[PDB]
């Protein structure tokens, strides 16, 4: 009976808490749009209809947050928590490409490095 | 380990801003034996009590904890109108602690027929401790058993 | 101390990535959550030591929990997740793979 | 939840009262000096129950269904009448002819009492379940990161 009646009477509306470090970038942009907030949910808006393409929760009672989101021409680098794990992002589809263990210290500034033709580093620097 | 606990009554015709010594209660925590010993009643104050149960007024108990203060209300109409018959019941923790008291009267009516001087002479109390009880957990031992019998 | 665990997890058909949409892991239930890569593999670090359930969750293809204890000395030893009985039932690699069965069912049949 | 084996207890307590009634009038707490029956018994849900609540009804002549939320965001919802105290251990006869299971720890997740089929809620903070009018229908709404009816 449940697959007869899909949605006829029932209905479900998907939110995203208050955008807190969001990017304008991809040049191409098709339908690409990134947002981090401070739920520790990273969600991805669409340009011309505006739904939900691929969102990802993974915290929220005191750990977690998201800190600093850089944003390179394809994939995406945030860090989480406080500066204990990192993860890489992608847009054109969604999921991990890679992660990093940091070390105990506290998460204070990031950047990214070009030895002569373009980034291959990122620096990160803590309280020591 | 014996300890004495201070028990006051309340009496007046509305409000409640007066307590007065009534007796001793005491009680030893390694055995768990509750003994009461309170004094007589005056001609004066049972005639108060009698005219404060007409008043349909309140029977305001206070027992001070080693502090905390504890009151409890009885109606004491029913007290009054049936004979007297107060239980009191001590609440305690795992350990030393004292949560409260509750007053409760058997009979608990209201028909209120009449008082007879003969019946407020001596005073009907018995004092009961209730220890926290330890809920039971899943019985699946019998029913690994069962199953394999 | 801390500890991680490692997983791989393979569906019987259709295509790795468009499994890995909207896929996550779960080690006690809301206290570490785990996610996927891009083909698939489940990585969580930070973690003390006891016994915990890992399960994949999604509303696609589903997951048969199973059980890990973790010791301080650094011994990972996996079982079938049991309740009623608390003994050892038969012991399996630790290189967690999951196999699922396929869409579980949601609606009745009339 | 247990610390000493890694599980999650399931506790119901139950008031009953004896064979004879009171007033049934009028009730009050002031009267009915009267201790009722308190019933318990334990079973295993193999989950985290992140909201609970019950489905609430006008006139009250439908079935009590006990909604339960889960960390995947799917909402199940289960009858009262399997967890009841009244479940002797051993099969006896007339338990049995009158309408009754044999009791057993043992409560697994039918993939068919699945509310939720597709939509799912990340967050699952606290559902609202408001009765209807007609008899047997409640509308439940689970608000958190989500929205959902
Ligand atoms: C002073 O207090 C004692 C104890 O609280 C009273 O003894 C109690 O007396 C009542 C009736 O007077 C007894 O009730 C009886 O209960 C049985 C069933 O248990 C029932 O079949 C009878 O018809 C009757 O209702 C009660 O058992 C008895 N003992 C207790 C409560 O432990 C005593 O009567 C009081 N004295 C005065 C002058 O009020
Ligand atoms: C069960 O509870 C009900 C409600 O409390 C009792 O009915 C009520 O009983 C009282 C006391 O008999 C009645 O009060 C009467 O008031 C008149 C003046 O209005 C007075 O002249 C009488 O002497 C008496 O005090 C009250 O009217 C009555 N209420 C109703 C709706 O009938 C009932 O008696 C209780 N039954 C038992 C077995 O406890
Ligand atoms: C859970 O949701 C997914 C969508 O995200 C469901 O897959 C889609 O289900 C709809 C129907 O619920 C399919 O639509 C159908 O389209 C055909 C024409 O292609 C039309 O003839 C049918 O009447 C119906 O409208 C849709 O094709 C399907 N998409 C895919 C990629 O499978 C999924 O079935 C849902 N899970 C359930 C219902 O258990």
């Amino acid at each position: 009976v449940y697959e007869d009646q899909v949605g006829k009477f029932d209905w479900r509306q998907q939110y995203v808490g208050k955008v807190k470090f969001a990017s304008l970038e991809f040049s191409p942009g098709s339908k690409k749009l990134v947002v981090a907030t401070e739920k520790n949910v990273i969600a991805a808006l669409n340009s011309r209809t505006g739904e939900i393409l691929w969102r990802h929760v993974d915290k929220g009672t005191a750990e977690g947050a998201v800190d600093a989101m850089l944003l390179h021409g394809q994939d995406v680098i945030t860090v989480s928590n406080g500066g204990r794990i990192m993860r890489s992002w992608e847009t054109n589809i969604g999921g991990l490409n890679w992660e990093i263990t940091l070390d105990s210290g506290s998460f204070q500034a990031l950047g990214l490095v070009g030895l002569q033709e373009s980034v291959r580093y990122i620096a990160v620097l803590k309280k020591t | 380990g014996t300890v004495g606990l201070l028990l006051e009554h309340s009496f007046e015709i509305d409000d409640s801003a007066n307590f007065r010594k009534r007796g001793s209660l005491l009680w030893n925590q390694q055995d768990g034996t509750l003994s009461l010993s309170q004094r007589q009643l005056s001609e004066e104050e049972r005639g108060r009590l009698r005219d404060v149960a007409a008043l349909n007024g309140l029977y305001r108990v206070r027992i001070p904890r080693r502090g905390g203060y504890v009151s409890s209300f009885v109606p004491a109409c029913s007290l009054v109108e049936s004979h007297l018959s107060d239980q009191l019941t001590l609440h305690v923790d795992v350990a030393g602690n004292v949560v409260g008291v509750s007053v409760v009267t058997h009979p608990g009516g209201c028909r209120g027929h009449e008082v007879e001087d003969v019946d407020l002479e001596l005073f009907n109390t018995s004092v009961q401790l209730q220890p926290p009880t330890t809920a039971p957990g899943p019985e699946t031992a019998a029913f690994i058993e069962r199953l394999e019998m | 101390d801390r500890f991680k665990i490692e997983g791989r997890a393979v569906v019987p058909g259709v295509k790795p990535q468009d499994w890995i949409s909207a896929a996550r892991v779960l080690v006690d239930g809301e206290e570490h959550v785990g996610f996927l890569k891009t083909d698939g593999s489940f990585v969580v670090h930070d973690i003390p030591s006891g016994s915990y359930v890992v399960e994949v969750v999604s509303p696609a293809y589903r997951f048969d929990p199973v059980r890990v204890d973790i010791t301080s000395k650094g011994k990972m030893r996996a079982r079938y997740v049991n309740y009623i009985k608390t003994s050892e039932v038969v012991r399996l690699p630790y290189p967690l793979q999951m196999k699922s069965s396929g869409p579980p069912s949601y609606f009745i049949k009339r | 939840w247990n610390t000493k084996a890694r599980r999650n207890e399931f506790t119901v307590l139950e008031l009953y009262e004896g064979t004879e009634q009171y007033n049934a009038t009028a009730f009050s707490s002031l009267d009915r000096p009267q201790l009722p029956q308190v019933l318990q018994q334990s079973y295993i849900f193999p989950s985290s129950i992140s909201a609970m609540e019950a489905t609430i009804t006008e006139r009250g002549i439908t079935s009590r269904h006990l909604l339960i939320g889960l960390p995947s965001g799917a909402i199940l919802s289960l009858p009262k009448a399997l967890l009841d105290p009244r479940r002797p251990e051993i099969p006896t006869e007339q338990s049995r002819e009158e309408n009754l299971i044999p009791y057993s720890p043992d409560v697994q997740i039918h993939a068919e009492r699945f509310i939720n089929y597709n939509q799912t809620v990340s967050r699952m903070r606290g559902i609202y379940t408001a009765p209807s009018g007609l008899e047997s229908t409640c509308l439940v709404v689970a608000y958190g990161l989500d929205i959902y009816q």
